[PDB]
RNA sequence: UAUCUGGUUGAUCCUGCCAGUAGUCAUAUGCUUGUCUCAAAGAUUAAGCCAUGCAUGUCUAAGUAUAAGCAAUUUAUACAGUGAAACUGCGAAUGGCUCAUUAAAUCAGUUAUCGUUUAUUUGAUAGUUCCUUUACUACAUGGAUAUCUGUGGUAAUUCUAGAGCUAAUACAUGCUUAAAAUCUCGACCCUUUGGAAGAGAUGUAUUUAUUAGAUAAAAAAUCAAUGUCUUCGGACUCCUUGAUGAUUCAUAAUAACUUUUCGAAUCGCAUGGCCUUGUGCUGGCGAUGGUUCAUUCAAAUUUCUGCCCUAUCAACUUUCGAUGGUAGGAUAGUGGCCUACCAUGGUUUCAACGGGUAACGGGGAAUAAGGGUUCGAUUCCGGAGAGGGAGCCUGAGAAACGGCUACCA
RNA sequence: CGGUAAUUCCAGCUCCAGUAGCGUAUAUUAAAGUUGUUGCAGUUAAAAAGCUCGUAGUUGAACUUUGGGUCUGGUUGUCCGG
RNA sequence: CAGGACUUUUACUUUGAAAAAAUUAGAGUGUUCAAAGCAGGCGAAAGCUCGAAUAUAUUAGCAUGGAAUAAUGGAAUAGGAC
RNA sequence: ACCCACUCGGCACCUUACGAGAAAUCAAAGUCUUUGGGUUCUGGGGGGAGUAUGGUCGCAAGGCUGAAACUUAAAGGAAUU
RNA sequence: GCCCGUCGCUAGUACCGAUUGAAUGGCUUAGUGAGGCCUCAGGAUUUGCUUAGAGAAGGGGGCAACUCCAUCUCAGAGCGAAGAAUCUGGUCAAACUUGGUCAUUUAGAGGAACUAAAAGUCGUAACAAGGUUUCCGUAGGUGAACCUGCGGAAGGAUCAUUA
């Protein structure tokens, strides 16, 4: 009905916002940005509901204004700016750097990171095409277009963007026996190896993934994000190395590592 | 206004559908331009998402392509002789797409002369040399040649003049041209 | 248009109102544990029933099957914590045999009475 | 379907932007454009060699096969260049723990590269809307001859 | 959490109902009513009618202040502190409400856009505007118009006439700009192995052509064109090409076209670096803008499958498009969406079509052995509508009603 | 039930039930194996078409690689807690 | 693996992928209890730290394992297979 | 043609039910709470009523199809003294 | 004992129905048709360019085509560009006049019902062989149960007459 929608009801929000059912009718709708609405994570949520540096929206706004938050080197001032997967959130005071990565369960984890890694962003390849004047460009599944790419970078390949300038420093080819991260579905937040790649030339390629504990699962190709060569990831993965325990196992862990 | 909705239609079964929702602006369709010949007059229309289509009510000139030779020239359109959809259009002189029209042809003739030097109906040294290098390539379909003699070439419009404002096409060649001629003859 | 608040009816009335023996039993129970209403008793019964439903379901699933192993175990643990099940009977099969008295003999009422501090249940209440 | 003639109506029917230069004379004399649809399907020799036209052919025209690929038996050939496909299936009624036999007719477009009789089983591919009801285009006709080899009983 | 009990008889066993019993985010209502927490609430009938008030406006160092505003005081003799108004920009298409319509419609899950539009967003990105090249706006072009000041009209309204000034990121115009490479033309010489001095054109967007957008492997003979090195027998060697399941795709190239789109005459704070010692040439961080391609928020359609009663609805659709074809028109684009010519189809006892709904669809709710039955106006998601019907303006987006135009009430 | 001993009316006293709640009305679900797929009935209680043919529908005899052997992974009971 | 070359076609069943959140079932957690909520918990009580799980929905589409059951197809003018 | 013995198909009948059933009774009315061989039709308390109405078929009588309002605590079945 | 129908009485439901009845809505024949949008014109007015002659007191840096200046500025007139009212055809199409039609309602002179209340009237049809055994189909007849043909059924008062 008539043009774009501008609000978001609290229940209609992505569940991995971890937003509480009460204390409001509305949720912070991610503005038009680099990442998809449902796959994003607004700055407000990151600030208030994760790190707890702000108490309310006004506080968040104030924080933003003094030009201190930095999403991928660039500044940002939107409360509802949609930082998503692999995005580096740097705070100038505190000197903390964060990379937005998922965890074993599904939601965005607070993952503290060093300045040596915070310099670069890792990004999947969505499209490879020749643009105007015959100039080749690559499209990252995370927002960007990069002109004149290395011509053996194809779709689904992951790319090390140096972020400070925005040039491709290095890349990983999508292939069997390469460390992978799942970014959508039930298996989202899981880390694996790629055992096999089914095709079905028509609709949705399925990739078979084994983790470190020899525990195979299948996801769609567009949910699968390459991260390195097995055992050696290009980024630091969060605590619990994207592993997925069974519920009982988790409970046991909780019990046996008690230290109140 | 004229709407392109499939709401007002009957279903596959022949069932008359009930009137759900009043007609929308995204369903809309505007009046026919039905362009005439003589003195250039082009009205812009604001479409969806900004953008302009150009209604070409009254057009005189047009640039037409000789696909064999590989050249196109701006030329006067003088009359619609045949239109596949409707004889009414022909009667009117309504310039549309796929209509068959008569072109001034003089520019084409001039071009030909410049190129080969052979002329249709009956200097420097470099030019002569060039001509020599060419030749025998200058033969053409007989029908075209005949037309040239009269001074008016048959061409088909391939632009949608109601959409672009631009009125453009291709000079009639080969089998298609022959077919068109036959059709014309039949009509007479 | 704010997110709806969840209610839950926490008791269930009997399916037959004047079952005389049942009524007398209820009365006796009330007398024993200084209960203001039959409502309290009903609440307890409802609670018991919920537990039973869970337990039965668990039983219906194969033993050593994950869900049974987990949820059932958790339930058992909870029961032991509350003090309704005894350490002899961490079994899930024993969960079905519980009966209303064990819940009433665990209220801050009865407990208060049974540690001194009172002289009868009413006083404690 | 076409059925004879080719150059049969008010307008000259040609493949758009296919040019057959009437100066340097070729082997085919008129150039024919075709493409393979993909998905493992094969472009027939009737399509490549033929003289017919069609914008709505998946091989020689402008439509592109994408999305759903269905199969079913042919019910009606009667309307020109198109077909009707019956598509029998079982609808599960959960209360009675049993199945209803159901129907649904799919109107589909028939490229003149095919010989289609009533009763032939046909593989049909989804494409861009073609008419009021048609969304589908015939890709493969499975009933090849029936019993056109030995029709007469005499050994 | 698998339960029944009273009533047909003089008594009996049944069939059968009626009556009881229990629940209802199920309404009403009758009596009562101390406390704590939680909290539905003009849906049902009349999508009946509406007094009065409010519900959408908005300004930052950073578009435009000569308020004849306030300042007032130790950046102004161009401005420079705040700042009403007004212009410009943006928003008012979200939200909120309601369920009247609506039964293959909506809607749900599922596809598709190789079938399109998309403000904003985040990435991208444009030496080519010139047009002959011995004296030219670019150290910056033009005319308006608001507020304001004054003169009024009317019983009246968020009615605006007349005059006088005055702004722009409003509205119009319109400059720089190389080097190279490539494509159109040849003052001549010297009888071939021919080969060139120098002159014009080339951005993008637009339009129609046309061409390229290759790729299953190796080895020839020679006939027409006839190149390059000749160590004058002759060799010929290293000879481009992205993506998809798939394209006439991406993209490039030649042809021209065009009542020639865009290519910064815009703002704030910084006041840094070389002296050819000019006030010269320079240079930092930003705002707004602007091209196409991205992307993001979206968008129209779209695939397959699924709706409640009814045969006291069995044939329905096709003059006035029904089903299909062809061409055009129209549209953001696909399509009988519409028009012309043609064909006679399309749906149906596996209920078409018609009728009803005290029908918005779904998530769900009540009940609660298992299976079911009934409900879902209503907090979330879709969809409709703003008394009824039309029709449109502005805009990225509305067939908008706290926009306009009409008719009916 | 009530026509002169009314345990049924109207009151008084006792008592029972639920209890800050309880009653009445109309729906609706369970009770209903009184809608039946699970799961009902049809000689006499309601109900077998007067009878046969018959398109759709539903349904429809049996029959094609069974048997052995050879190693080889597990997964719980056991045989001790090594 | 990466490419042909064509594969009788189903129904059924399997595991997987999808069936928004709330609701439902359910793990954790002394809202003083509870309905709830997604909180909290532990310190030197200088800072540290678990959390915010899981499971369901079978109609339709998609993916794969199975080949009993039920159907369909092939060589009888052989124009059949190598 | 009888007579005996066996055998398929038929109209029935007699005695027992170990099965059914409310019972009368039933070799099916059995192989049904130990509930599923395949199928078509019909019933859902008694009246109103095989009525009203609309179809349709009949020359007509009529047939097939077939309600509701309202009404009512029983109408019935088999057996008993 | 039980018990059936006619005619009575009192209520209450529904049914048919003369009324050329009434009302509302949905389609619709013929004819009209607001308003926008598009389009053919129209051209109030609004300006720009022509060197188109001025009075102007350096109307371009000293009598003079000003050592003539977007000079003083109107008759020009030609050439544009913008453009309101109005206007020709369309197109979408609310609506309106007279009819017709379907649906649902609604007055309704009269008529024919059924139920309820079952101390009215006439019989006694059925239940016993109910005093003519009951039923059923059908046809005729009657004051009313009903009676009487023709065919059938025991739910009959008969499971019965060998040879
Ligand atoms: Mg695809
Ligand atoms: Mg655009
Ligand atoms: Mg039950
Ligand atoms: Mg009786
Ligand atoms: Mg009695
Ligand atoms: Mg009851
Ligand atoms: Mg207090
Ligand atoms: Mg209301
Ligand atoms: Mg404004
Ligand atoms: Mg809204
Ligand atoms: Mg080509
Ligand atoms: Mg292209
Ligand atoms: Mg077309
Ligand atoms: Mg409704
Ligand atoms: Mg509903
Ligand atoms: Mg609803
Ligand atoms: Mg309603
Ligand atoms: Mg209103
Ligand atoms: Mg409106
Ligand atoms: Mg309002
Ligand atoms: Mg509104
Ligand atoms: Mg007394
Ligand atoms: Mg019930
Ligand atoms: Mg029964
Ligand atoms: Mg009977
Ligand atoms: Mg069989
Ligand atoms: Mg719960
Ligand atoms: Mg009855
Ligand atoms: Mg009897
Ligand atoms: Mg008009
Ligand atoms: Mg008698
Ligand atoms: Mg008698
Ligand atoms: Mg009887």
């Amino acid at each position: 009905a008539r043009g774009p929608k501008k609000h978001l009801k609290r229940l209609a929000a992505p569940h991995h916002w971890m937003l509480d059912k009460l204390s409001g009718c509305y949720a912070p709708r991610p503005s038009a940005g680099p990442h998809k609405l449902r796959e994003s994570l607004p700055l407000i949520v990151f600030l208030r509901n994760r790190l707890k540096y702000a108490l309310n929206g006004r506080e968040v706004k104030a924080i933003l204004m003094q030009r201190h938050v930095k999403v991928d080197g660039k500044v940002r001032t939107d409360t509802t700016f949609p930082a998503g997967f692999m995005d580096v959130i740097t705070l100038e005071a505190t000197n903390e750097n964060f990379r937005l990565v998922y965890d074993v369960k599904g939601r965005f984890a607070v993952h503290r990171i060093t300045d040596e890694e915070a310099s670069y962003k890792l990004a999947k390849v969505k499209k490879v095409q020749l643009g105007k004047k015959g100039i080749p460009y690559v499209v990252t599944h995370d927002g960007r277009t990069i002109r004149y790419p290395d011509p053996n970078i194809k779709v689904n390949d992951t790319v090390k963007v140096d972020l400070a300038t925005g040039t491709i420093t290095d890349f990983i080819k999508f292939d069997t026996g390469k460390l992978v991260y799942v970014t959508g579905g039930r298996n989202l937040g899981r880390v694996g190896t790629i055992v096999h790649r089914e095709r079905h030339e028509g609709g949705f390629d399925l990739v078979h993934i084994k983790d470190s504990l020899e525990n195979t699962f299948v996801t769609r190709l567009n949910n699968v994000f390459v991260i390195g060569e097995p055992g050696r990831p290009w980024i630091s993965l969060p605590k619990g190395k994207g592993i997925k325990l069974t519920i009982s196992e988790e409970r046991d862990r909780r019990r046996a590592q008690h230290g109140l | 206004g004229i709407s392109r909705d499939s709401r007002h239609k009957r279903a596959a079964t022949g069932a008359k559908r009930a009137q759900f929702r009043k007609k929308r602006k995204f369903e809309l369709g505007r009046q026919a331009a039905n362009t005439k010949i003589g003195t250039k007059r082009i009205h812009p229309v604001r479409t969806r998402g900004g953008n302009q289509k150009f209604r070409a009510l009254r057009i005189e000139t047009g640039n037409f392509s000789w696909a064999s030779e590989g050249v196109a020239r701006k030329t006067r359109i003088t009359g619609v002789v045949y239109h596949p959809s409707n004889n009414e259009l022909v009667r009117t002189n309504t310039l549309t797409k796929a209509a068959i029209v008569q072109i001034d042809a003089t520019p084409f003739r001039q071009w030909y002369e410049s190129h080969y030097g052979q002329s249709l109906g009956k200097t420097s040294k470099n030019t002569e040399r060039k001509w020599a290098a060419r030749a025998a390539e200058a033969k053409i379909e007989h029908a075209v040649d005949s037309q040239f003699g009269a001074g008016r070439l048959y061409a088909a419009i391939s632009s949608r003049p109601g959409q672009s404002g631009r009125c453009d096409g291709y000079i009639l060649e080969g089998e298609e041209l022959a077919f068109y001629l036959r059709r014309l003859t039949a009509k007479k | 248009p704010r997110a709806p608040r969840t209610y839950s009816k926490t008791y269930s009335t009997p399916k037959r109102p004047y079952e005389s023996a049942r009524l007398d039993a209820e009365l006796k129970l009330a007398g024993e544990y200084g209960l203001k209403n039959k409502r309290e008793i009903y609440r307890i019964s409802f609670q018991l029933s919920k537990i039973r439903r869970a337990a039965r379901d668990l039983l219906t699933r194969d033993e050593k099957d994950p869900k049974r192993l987990f949820e059932g175990n958790a339930l058992i643990r909870r029961l032991v914590r509350i003090g309704v099940l005894s350490e002899d009977k961490k079994k899930l099969d024993y969960v079905l045999a519980l009966k209303v008295e064990d819940f009433l003999e665990r209220r801050l009422q009865t407990q208060v009475y049974k540690l001194g501090l009172a002289k009868s249940v009413h006083h404690a209440r | 379907s076409t059925e004879l003639t080719v150059q049969s109506e008010r307008a000259f029917q040609k493949q758009p932007h296919i040019f057959t230069n009437p100066k340097a004379k070729a082997n085919r004399k008129t150039k024919r454009w075709y493409k393979n649809v993909g998905l493992g399907f094969k472009t027939p020799k009737t399509a490549i060699e033929g003289s017919y036209i069609d914008k709505k052919c998946p091989f020689t025209g402008l439509v592109s096969i994408r999305g759903k690929i269905l199969t079913g038996t042919v019910v009606s050939t009667r309307m020109h260049r198109t077909i009707v496909i019956r598509r029998d299936y079982l609808h599960y009624v959960p209360k009675y723990n049993r199945y209803e036999k159901r129907h649904k007719n799919v109107p589909a477009h028939v490229s003149p590269a095919f010989r289609v009789q009533v009763g032939d089983i046909v593989t049909v591919g989804q494409c861009r809307p073609i008419s009021k009801t048609v969304r589908f285009n015939v890709l493969k006709v499975a009933s090849a001859t029936g019993k056109a080899n030995k029709q007469f009983a005499k050994f």
